[PDB]
């Protein structure tokens, strides 16, 4: 017996658009045997969220590291 | 039990009167 | 006699006893010296002049304090004897006791 | 002709008796009498309990065609002046006043006999205006200051730029966004840093006003790192006194106090509700509830929707742990799915933080959302539910987000498309960069799904437990999980807002008429029907998270609240306004 | 008790109004005589008994 | 007897359960009629100099 | 030592340190305080290691009293002491961020009734923190409770009561000139000076 | 006859140092460095300024 | 010791990775052979701190020497 949200409004066909990412190929593994088009879509936009969230953490995560001393032993020479 | 104590500590709650300035007490109610 | 900062100055504006207690022993049953110490001597009642407090200063009102120290007769007994003391009167613990 | 004085203490040797406390005489002489009472009213006598854990239903249920709202009695009570009260054209409220500690009512007529119950009345502010007016709690406020020799830090300037941002407006939903996306976290704000320092610097320069001051967390968290170069200075210094100014609230608390103990125990736990540990600040986002269940001896029996609550060794089978961020990195693909394979509805279980103890009791966070809020804002705020997919949507996939050719550093709205993310930026007219909101997305790692209500049930102290019946020795509070609480909101905002939030009635200082009807079209169609409801206590929300009678706040503290004034007397007058009124109380006010 | 009275100003006021006398100032006070003896004060010219 | 301070600090509130408070730190409690009061006894006792 | 930049012979003296600093301590040190240090002032830092003192320490000074105050039957009641910390510090109240990171290098002393705060000494010590956490009633600084080996209250110069006034009047002029006179001997010479001033 | 040659501003500012909650911790560093010796301090003067 | 505050966090692999300085052969002397490889290490790292404080006080001393007023005085020629 419960509402959802009403629902943003938002722009379609966005990842079939952009030609280029590393996103596309672990993407095609969203198969939908059950779930019709525009339920497969929120469901789509989902796992592209999902996977976005997930390079935008490992981003941060190899922000991490900071400078060692060995690129500047190399590079100040 | 300990706060019933407590409470009875600090009230002040319980003779005779050694010696009486004035004479006879008269209670007061609150 | 030495006092705390705080004494009442109603207190002082009516006639008392300096001890900072009451002192009329007259009230108490007569020949009975526990009593009488009782009403005297003690700060587990307040005093019979005022029951809200026990004693104004208790520098002087209980046993051995400064003035008891001070003023008591005997208690000295090495003091210079030939010279009237008016506190004496007050703190004495046996001319208290013979009234 | 000798001059006594006659203190409260000197008669204390018949005020802490318990036979002043006890309800027991007062019901037995009521309940014999004839002529029931005519008129048992039923509103809000006692909380019901829903299945569907979900609120949006809820709320959508209980205002979605509402009519004639009933107003409860106290409400009645404390609007009526005191001679107004005492004339005997109102004499159906006098003859419910019998004794001054326990607030009476009668139940519904149908099902058996008359029957009364009185429950217990938590604090000196929960008694009725026309016994106890403002400017009487004002004026003894002022007097506990000055005998506490509390100093306040905070100044008037810093109260009317808190008042000036509670009726702002035009106050940025996205600051609001990033708010709720945090939900208190250290490793998430230490992410999002730049963010809220961009977020800071605009709203303090733009205009004259300072966001982010809903939140306790966001206070702690910008008070504790942010100082540094956070901002254009100038603002820090209002936080700083903020935070000043709660920690001087509880010196003077704890001056209140003895250094005396009842036994292991202080006595400081019966004679402030705020410094008691059974009270719950009304946000929660960490581990709470199990650490109340260890500390508390008297049985704080929790309510989960339907579930019950009452042992530590349950922990797991009712509270799943949110990992931290790092020790998830394994477990992140588990979690995303869970959300398209597990029904969130009547779900049962909650997803919270590990819990950390501050070192302060937690007294701040009740001071903050108890005192410092509905003073400085007159208590105009709701609670707010949110959905959490939607946000994560805005955020990841937008365009900047997904092509690599994008740098990292430039201004999003030349290369956004045309998505509800544009429309609240520009209403927010504060331009991010591209890595801020891949920070943002980044934060979805690890964010719950859905908001959450709970229900909190703790026995009152052993001073006042004594009643006939065990049901009036509960008190009962609702406690907001992954939620925050919200100021007024604008129209032209609730267009694109509405997409992700909703509004929640909350605690008498957080449920607002204004903004319920603000947020909710529902809610503005029922204040529309009975503009009587303008008023925070004659305002009716679902006894499935409300119920007037048994809370620690009645209604006289919200009508209070609101003819409040911003001065600091008024804020010493809602810091003595929390004392017990329990015979231990009665002797600490006593000695001093 | 005697007289007392912490500063010359009560005093003065004190020869001069016998009632309305304030018995305690700002910080200064004043004890008056009840005494078995009463005494007639007389200062300069004026005369409180 | 061990001259190192460090050792000596945690060792003193590592598992500390019972806080003494001290007789003085009563006294400067109370207020002047509140410590005057026949139901404060103890602390009265020992104020004799 | 071990920031590398001045350890490292390469890099200039005047350049700051901030532009080739690693991941430690002092990374953070220098982001809790957003100040730029110069390379040669760090250097010039480090090299007050060759003089520097060890451990600060606790040693407890015992005199007897004055010989107006003399007078007393037990010989141990006629001496005051007092505890002096040696190479070491007074601080005040330490951020949550900054003790997480300083927790290396400072460690609390709570010995002295003006210097034994319980609101500083508690985010200095974890241990110190839970135990007010057990005993809020505690907090008052008054009643808090310092080791017997740092200090004992009644062999003390000062006493619990100036640290009550202490903590009760607010900063102004008038309560200087209050603690100064406050600091006044209780002897016949005093009550002389007194009588004279 | 005391005359006191510090204003109430100056005392504010001190009360308002002591309740400095991101008091930089490094600044007890350099005390610590110096640690109450005069040529010490002496040789650190351009740090202590800055 | 009875009690140490813990280590402060460092880098690792200073004194070889990135620089090879005068100090070095002279570092070179101390040796390992009884200890274990941590206290060795952490020995090892305190030698090194004690160098480089007698390096900059000796460096110093001849900052703080002065300008020759015969140096000045060849300005000329």
């Amino acid at each position: 017996m419960a509402r959802r949200l009403p629902k943003p409004t938002l722009q379609g066909r966005l990842e079939a658009d952009f030609p280029d990412s590393p996103l596309l190929p672990k993407f095609q593994e969203l198969n939908q045997n059950n779930l019709p088009n525009d339920v497969f879509r929120e469901a789509q936009r989902s796992y592209l969220v999902f996977l976005t969230s997930q390079f935008c953490y490992e981003e941060y995560v190899q922000r991490t590291f900071g400078v060692p001393r060995r690129q500047r032993a190399i590079d100040k020479r | 039990q300990q706060v019933n104590d407590y409470i009875k500590a600090k009230v002040g709650a319980q003779n005779g009167a050694p010696g009486l300035c004035h004479g006879q007490q008269a209670t007061c109610e609150i | 006699i030495v006092t705390p900062v705080t004494a009442d100055v109603a207190y002082f504006q009516k006639s008392n006893s300096p001890r900072g207690r009451a002192a009329c022993v007259v009230s108490c049953e007569n020949y009975n010296q526990e009593v009488a110490e009782g009403l005297i001597y003690d700060h587990s009642r307040p005093d019979a002049a005022y029951e809200y407090r026990s004693t104004v200063n208790p520098w002087a009102s209980q046993l051995g304090s400064l003035g008891d120290i001070m003023y008591n007769s005997s208690y000295r007994q090495t003091a210079v004897p030939g010279l009237y003391s008016p506190c004496r009167a007050f703190f004495n613990k046996e001319e208290l006791l013979r009234n | 002709n000798l001059l006594l004085a006659f203190n409260l203490q000197n008669a204390l040797k018949v005020l802490c008796h318990p036979r002043l406390h006890t309800p027991a005489h007062t019901l037995n002489s009521l309940n014999a009498a004839p002529a029931p009472r005519d008129r048992r009213e039923t509103y809000s006598l006692q909380h019901r309990r829903p299945n569907h854990m979900n609120v949006l239903v809820i709320v959508d249920e209980f205002y979605d065609n509402k009519y004639a709202a009933p107003v409860t009695d106290i409400a009645l009570k404390c609007g009526l002046p005191t001679e107004d009260f005492l004339h005997p054209s109102n004499y159906d409220l006098l003859r419910l006043e019998l004794h001054p500690l326990y607030d009476i009512y009668i139940g519904r007529d149908a099902g058996e006999r008359a029957r009364h119950r009185a429950v217990h009345r938590l604090m000196v502010g929960n008694l009725p205006t026309p016994l106890a007016p403002a400017a009487f709690q004002e004026a003894r406020g002022q007097q506990f200051e000055t005998a506490t020799s509390l100093a306040h830090v905070v100044d008037q300037a810093v109260i009317e730029t808190v008042q000036d941002t509670a009726y702002d407006t035009a106050y940025p939903a996205f600051f609001y966004v990033v708010e709720a996306m945090i939900h208190g976290f250290e490793e998430k704000f230490v992410m999002n840093v730049p963010l809220v320092s961009l977020c800071i610097n605009t709203y303090w320069e733009r205009s004259g006003r300072l966001a982010f001051v809903n939140s306790f967390s966001m206070i702690k968290f910008i008070c504790r790192h942010l100082g540094n170069n956070a901002i254009s200075k100038e603002a820090y210094s209002m936080y700083r006194k903020i935070y000043g100014e709660l920690i001087a609230l509880e010196q003077a608390l704890m001056r209140l106090a003895g250094s005396d103990v009842v036994g292991d125990e202080s006595v400081g736990q019966y004679v402030c509700a705020l410094l008691d540990p059974n009270l719950l600040p009304p946000v929660a986002y960490t581990d709470i509830f199990t650490h109340l269940l260890t500390v508390s001896d008297r049985a704080p029996q929790i309510i989960i929707g339907n579930e019950v609550y009452a042992d530590t060794l349950a922990a797991p089978q009712f509270i799943e742990r949110v990992g931290n961020m790092d020790e998830m990195a394994a477990q992140f693909v588990a979690l995303y799915g869970y959300r398209v394979n597990g029904d969130h509805d009547h779900d049962f279980r909650l997803h919270l933080g590990p819990y950390v103890d501050e070192g302060h009791a937690d007294v701040l966070e009740k001071i903050f959302y108890y005192v410092f809020l509905p003073t400085c804002t007159n208590a105009h705020m709701c609670g707010l539910g949110v959905d959490f997919q939607h946000v994560a949507q805005t955020l990841a996939y937008n365009g900047p987000a997904f092509s690599h050719h994008f740098t990292r550093d430039e201004d999003i709205l030349d290369n956004l498309e045309n998505g509800t993310l544009r429309d609240l930026l520009e209403i927010s007219d504060l331009r991010p960069t591209v890595g801020m909101i891949r920070d943002l997305s980044a934060s979805f790692m690890t964010c719950p799904t859905f908001t959450r209500a709970v229900r909190v049930s703790v026995d009152n102290d052993v001073t006042q437990q004594l009643a006939p019946n065990p049901a009036d020795k509960r008190t009962e509070q609702t406690v907001l999980v992954n939620g925050l609480v919200a100021f007024a909101f604008s129209e032209r905002t609730r267009a694109v807002t509405q997409c992700l939030f909703h509004a929640i009635p909350f605690h008498m200082f957080y449920g607002d008429p204004r903004v319920a009807a603000t947020m909710h079209q529902d809610v503005a169609t029922f204040v529309m029907r009975n503009p009587q409801q303008r008023a925070v206590e004659a305002f009716n929300r679902p006894e499935q998270l409300f119920a007037e009678y048994r809370e620690w706040h009645r209604s006289p503290m919200g009508k209070y609240a609101a003819e409040c004034l911003p001065s600091l007397v008024s804020i010493s007058g809602m810091t003595a306004m929390h004392i017990k009124m329990s015979p231990m109380a009665y002797i600490a006010q006593a000695k001093l | 008790p005697a007289l007392s009275a912490s500063s010359r100003a009560l005093i003065d006021e004190f020869m001069s109004v016998k009632q309305t006398h304030a018995p305690i100032h700002y910080g200064h006070y004043i004890i008056e005589e009840v005494a078995p003896v009463r005494r007639i004060l007389k200062f300069g010219n004026k005369v409180v008994f």
